[PDB]
RNA sequence: AAACUGCGAAUGGCUCAUUAAAACAGUUAUAGUUUAUUUGAUGGUCUACAUGGAUAACCGUGGUAAUUCUAUGGCU
RNA sequence: GAUUCAUAGUAACCGAACGGAUCGCGCUGCGACGGAUCAUUCAAGUUUCUGACCUAUCAGCUUUCGACGGUACUGUAAUGGACUACCGUGGCAGUGACGGGUAACGGGGAAUUAGGGUUCGAUUCCGGAGAGGGAGCCUGAGAAACGGCUAC
């Protein structure tokens, strides 16, 4: 149905290589707005290239419908918004995909293990 | 008990740095220049006033560029109490932050000119003689200049130079001339010195005259002079520390909202 | 019961079972530290002499100069024997062994200080090298003999590892170097710089407050 | 990796049994004192191209029914 | 406000403490670590004044074994009956001492629709105390610590 983009509270950040604001979306008839939509039609507005360097998040629709607004964060190069942003973010829009770590109890249960045994201990990284 | 407290809490953090209620049980903690409650913490500044960062994680990830310096030095940690009459200089950007007072009793980030963010000022809190008979002042700041002039008293301000480490100009504690206050009730308001009462034992209280001839009193401990009678040393924030009355402060700010 | 037999200068040692009460007689009622005569220990031992050096009993450590013939229990300071701690500061009681010897414990530890005529199959046959030579510099200097002037850096010890080629050697701390002697003369430096501003400042000070008190005597 | 050294583990969290000029509250004093760390100062004056010998992990090797028990021997 | 304060000077004392045998990037710059004294900051320990619920079927408490004070040690991070020698005979109480009860941790606060009040506050913050009961102690800037140790 499309929608109509009017960003705010812009804030120019060259010490973190970012550009951060709102934005504000208008659109009548349409059930909210998707970020793979949304990022095309803000790279478009703001003549950037590649859609790697944005990344977009929030987004709440109002009560009633029709209006929404969110938050949004050009970077310049993909490679400084990989370092600076944290991987959660990213990993929506997958950009980058999703690191598959162990449990937080298994981990514990390691360690605590790693205790008892003094000297050479990494026999027990496979006997887990 | 037991030693020193390595957390402090929201609520009772100080009022004047205006974090919120909700968002966070604890709040940074600042030891450094300047006191807990007479401070405010480098964090702060990056994400509740200047709104660079937005997270406690986008701090670190700032500062550890080594971007941020203060008095031309660069420090490293997050939590360092900044606190009054200390330059900030960031060089991407190439704008420097002068933290004063606002009239409604805040820190605010002024922000100023390159040449005028060389040199602060810092109140002398005594005078004192070291080791060789060398004599010493000591700043609000915990500074210790060292070889002063002899003019130089008690409870009165000195430009450094900051590019060097010397002192340039110094000056007097007298009626007329222009006085900030740091603390306490009328904190934020400047005014010319009118009488400074003795009361020989303990706590020495000075009445002083604002610009628009209202009569307001502080301790000396409270009380920072700045310049001369009329005129001023540095540049001040906006209000030059009036603070306009309740009725006042509440037609001014519906009439800015109506557009 | 089980004698551990260490040879020190070969790094050599093996236990032995002891049949009979009779071989053990000699070594009751012996303190550690003391030479006993290891010829009465079996056939193959002639002519040998073993100094004691602890032991364990069948509990399962004895600890020198704390004397008696039966285990007790003691507070254990930092740096005694028979205790690893966890904690700094902590101190602990732990049950402990005599010094002097009794039939009851379970193993003597040995360890030889002049071998006889005869061969044994586990100690005296081979020599296992020693696995690290010497880091720092006046260790590898005392080990060959080299005075000073004969220099360090060529008489490291290089062993090669096995399948990929590759050395592995020490990096000889305390060694005398560029960085080394720099240090010094830019700290040195400071020291001389840092006199000579401070004496400067004192000079120029002397004459400034004589400026100003000379100006007081004009108000007067 | 492991181990030695450094720093932390005295914060935080939980509870309300004690306790009635005690604790606590606001208000002083510390000329009656200790203070890791932070911040700023200071300081040539007592084989100097460099002093000494042991200790882990590691290797060899045991004890005990059993544990975050550990001994003897050889290196750095 | 005030000293025997800071500091300088004189005459000696001791080793038991500082005056860098340390590390990285690059005649020469930058900063990592160590440690002494002096401020500074985060503190902490004592400390002045004033303040509390019921009870008189609790009226006299305290002391030679510190009760109140004095001199001189000792001890402490320092001040002190904090502790030890001698010496004096004081100190508190009818405005409630001393003792008992509390289904009592204190306060910031909570409920309660005139004003004045009455009852509650284990519990979000700030102090306090404790880690089954008591006691002792090591390490350290800081603990009489308990997810540290020793004993009953």
């Amino acid at each position: 149905g499309a929608f109509s983009l009017r960003f705010r509270k812009l804030k120019t950040n060259p010490l973190l290589q970012r550009k951060q604001f709102g934005v504000d979306i208008l659109h009548p008839s349409r059930g909210s707005v998707s970020k793979k939509e949304l990022v095309e039609k803000i790279a478009k507005q703001f003549r950037v290239s590649d859609s790697q360097s944005i990344v977009v998040f929030g987004l709440k629709t109002a009560f009633g419908g029709g209006r929404s607004s969110g938050f949004a964060m050009i970077y310049d190069n993909p490679n400084a918004a990989k370092k600076f942003e944290n991987r959660f973010r990213l990993v929506r829009l997958g950009y980058v995909e999703a690191k598959p770590t162990k449990g937080r109890r298994a981990y514990k249960e390691l360690k605590n293990r790693r205790k008892k045994v003094r000297g050479k201990e990494k026999a027990k990284c496979s006997g887990a | 008990a037991r030693g020193p407290r390595k957390h402090l809490k929201r609520i009772a953090a100080p009022h004047h740095w205006m974090l919120d209620k909700l968002t966070g049980h604890y709040a940074p903690r600042p030891p450094g220049p300047h006191k807990l409650r007479e401070s405010a913490p480098l964090v702060v500044l990056l994400r509740n006033r200047l709104r660079y960062a937005l997270t406690y994680r986008e701090v670190m990830m700032i500062v550890m560029q080594r971007l941020i310096k203060v008095d031309n030095k660069v420090r490293t940690d997050q939590c360092y109490p900044a606190g009054f009459m200390d330059v900030i200089s960031i060089e991407k950007t190439k704008e420097n932050f002068r933290m004063l007072f606002d009239t409604k009793g805040r820190f605010v980030p002024h922000p100023i000119r390159e040449e005028e963010a060389s040199y602060k000022l810092c109140r002398v809190k005594k005078v004192v003689v070291g080791p060789k008979g060398v004599p010493a002042l000591i700043t609000h700041d915990g500074r210790t200049m060292r070889y002063p002039h002899p003019s130089i008293k008690a409870h009165d301000c000195i430009r450094l130079d900051l590019n060097t480490g010397k002192i340039v100009d110094t000056l007097k504690f007298e009626a007329g001339n222009m006085a900030m206050v740091t603390g306490g009730h009328n904190v934020g308001r400047v005014g010319v010195i009118v009488h400074r009462e003795r009361h020989l034992g303990g706590f020495d209280i000075i009445h002083l005259r604002d610009a628009k001839n209202n009569e307001f009193a502080t301790r000396i401990s409270n009380v920072f002079v700045i310049g001369k009678g009329e005129k001023a040393w540095i540049s001040l924030p906006k209000e030059k520390g009036i603070r306009l009355s309740i009725m006042e402060n509440r037609q001014v700010l519906l009439k800015k909202q109506q557009m | 019961m089980k004698l551990n037999l260490a040879n020190p200068q070969a790094g050599m040692q093996k236990t032995v079972e002891v049949d009979d009460e009779k071989k053990l007689l000699p070594f009751f009622e012996k303190r550690m530290g003391a030479e006993v005569a290891g010829d009465s220990i079996g056939d193959e031992f002639k002519g040998y002499i073993f100094r004691i050096s602890g032991g364990n009993d069948k509990q399962g450590p004895m600890m020198q100069g704390v004397l008696v013939n039966h285990r007790v229990r003691l507070l254990f300071r930092k740096g005694m024997k028979c205790y690893r701690q966890r904690r700094t500061g902590e101190k602990k009681r732990k049950s402990v062994r005599g010094s002097i010897v009794g039939p009851d414990l379970a193993v003597l530890n040995l360890v030889l200080v002049k071998k006889g005529p005869e061969t044994i199959p586990g100690l005296t046959d081979a020599e296992r090298p020693r696995r690290l030579g010497p880091k720092r510099a006046n260790n590898i200097r005392k080990l060959f003999n080299l005075s000073k002037d004969q220099d360090v850096r060529k008489y490291v010890v290089r062993r090669q590892i096995e399948g990929k080629k590759k050395t592995k050697a020490p990096k000889i701390q305390r060694l005398i170097t560029k960085t080394r002697v720099q240090r010094k003369r830019a700290y040195l430096a400071k020291q001389r710089r840092s006199v000579i501003k401070s004496r400067e400042e004192a000079k120029a000070y002397k004459d400034v407050l004589s400026a100003y008190k000379h100006e007081l005597r004009k108000k007067r």
